[PDB]
Formats: structure tokens, sequence, C-alpha cells
């Protein structure tokens, strides 16, 4: 009756806590999160008594190298499931980066997927730097570009994570 | 002095394996309330002294946990322990802090078998920290 498959969907450092219902009376969910090592669990008030099977914990898990936990308990008709916890979640490690969106005019302008750090009021580093992302531009067959910027010269792009040797899937084109 | 080359922490293979290894290990780690390499580890430690601290942790980790448990969490273990061993060397050197390192050490021991688990589940942290500290 515990929430099932409780995990973080992590794309572009948007960390959606998600889960399945599990054995049955309609259920609601209470999402809690914490940084590994915290004794207390933070209640996710936006997802607290939710009938939703996911919970955006992005703001809550925006120290990207931080080990995070999310857990969900279900409650139906007064009875509460046990807390279903996620594995330890480290956005930095776990998150998947979408392709950059690529505009050409060639003048290729790569837009990183929307990344929560786009929003950080004060930045000491670019988003690409922050997220240690690279843009890779290819011309269907060769890597014509790799950098954290946008490039002077069919063309496709991806984001590479030098640190994890992870390349996003391809941009369109 | 006390530092490592950025390049040490920019080998994606081992970086990955460290996280994969820490991830495996942490799957087995239920003490979410207890984090070895956490803020309270550096509590009282100047950013300057952080690396010596991390040197310390890394060594304890290596000697007390990773070397002994090198037989487990394969393949990652046999890949990551060496890497971390190397860092141990590069870092042999220096410049109390033990009151914190010991807290970590004593924690790992109190946690016993899950302390080894946790210690391994935190190699990514030891890594990340080692990096930021050096």
């Amino acid at each position: 009756l515990k929430p099932q498959r409780v995990q973080f969907q992590s794309r572009n450092f948007h960390n959606i806590l998600q889960w399945q219902p599990g054995r049955a009376n309609s259920s609601v969910y209470f999402v809690q999160y914490k940084i590994y090592g915290q004794r207390q669990w933070k209640n996710k008030e936006d997802c607290w008594g939710t009938q939703e099977l996911s919970c955006d914990l992005t703001s809550e898990t925006s120290d990207i190298q931080e080990p995070y936990y999310g857990r969900v308990r279900a409650a139906s008709a007064g009875s509460y499931s046990e807390w279903s916890m996620t594995p330890r979640f480290t956005p930095w490690w776990e998150t998947k980066i979408d392709p950059p969106v690529m505009n050409i005019t060639l003048l290729v302008i790569l837009h990183a997927p929307n990344l929560p750090y786009r929003y950080q009021k004060e930045k000491n580093v670019s988003i690409e730097d922050y997220y240690e992302l690279l843009y890779r531009v290819f011309i269907i067959e060769q890597k014509v570009y790799e950098g954290a910027h946008r490039a002077v010269e069919c063309v496709v792009a991806e984001i590479y994570q030098p640190m994890l040797d992870r390349r996003s899937q391809r941009s369109e084109e | 002095h006390c530092r490592l080359d950025k390049s040490n922490f920019q080998q994606p293979y081992i970086t990955n394996r460290t996280f994969m290894l820490a991830k495996e290990a942490s799957l087995a780690d239920n003490n979410t309330d207890v984090r070895l390499i956490g803020e309270k580890l550096f509590h009282g430690v100047s950013m300057s002294e952080r690396c010596y601290l991390m040197k310390q942790v890394l060594n304890f980790t290596l000697e007390e946990v990773l070397f002994p448990q090198s037989d487990r969490f394969q393949p990652y273990m046999q890949e990551v322990v060496p890497f971390l061993a190397r860092l141990s060397n590069r870092l042999s050197t220096c410049h109390h802090i033990q009151r914190n390192v010991q807290k970590l050490k004593d924690t790992v021991k109190k946690l016993g078998e899950s302390g080894e688990i946790k210690a391994i589940g935190e190699l990514d942290l030891l890594f990340m920290s080692l990096r930021n500290a050096c």
C-alpha cells in the first residue's frame, strides 16, 4: 500500500519526485524530502495530501551535488502507508540533460535546456559552467564544436557532460 | 601543502564509477539521518584546512573501509579504491581536525557494518568533497 517505484525523475536538474500508487478508496500522498544527513524530513507542502503521482522537488534539491532523499507516504481513508523513500539522489549525478535547442542562421546558437540555475538570482558562473555542460555541434558526421558558449561556424547539437562523459541526446535536425 | 590536480577529479570514468559505487553502497544505506561527509565534518574547519581534513577522511576511508572491503562492490570497488588510493598519496601532505575526522571515524564504527556501507555510499561525497577541498 506503500507508494510504489518512488523515484526522482531528473531532467535538466528538474527533480520531480515521482511514484506509483501500489495496492489499494482513493489515495493521497505526502511528499517529504531531506538532504542526506539531515535528521528531520522536510514536508513538501505543495505535494502534501496530493492525489498526484509526482512532486516537483526542483527548488528543494537545487544544491545539485547534494545527496537528497524524497519519500512519499500514501494515505487512504485515514490509514497511512509507510514512507516510500527514494534512493539517495544527487541531481549532479542523476539528472539527465536534454539536447540543447539549436538555432542556426552558419551562426549556431545553442540554448541549454531550461535548467533551474537559469533562475539563480546571482550567478558567479554561467549555466554551462555551473552545470559543467558543454555544447557539441555536429554536422552530419563530425563534431564541429564543443564549448560552453555558442559557435561561429545538416547540423545537430548536443550537450556533453565532460565530468560524467555524458552526452545528451541529439538536438533536432 | 595540500592539494590535488583538478584533472584528478576530471576523469569521467572513475568519477562515474565512484558515484556508481557510492550509489550501489548507498542503496544499502538506510541511515539518511547520518551523513559522514557532511557539513558537520568541516564545522570548525577553514576552507584552507578542508583538504587536510579530506585527506584524513580519505585515508580512514581507504584503510578502515575501502581496503578491507575491497572484495565487494565489484567492479567499481577495484576501480575506485585505487583511484582514491592515488589521491591518498598525492595528498600525503599536510597542515584539532581529528575531533571531526574522529567523529566521522567513530560514526562509521558505531554504524558498524552499515558504517562501511555508508562510508562506501559516500565515496561520491568523499570524491566531490576531496575535489572541492583540494
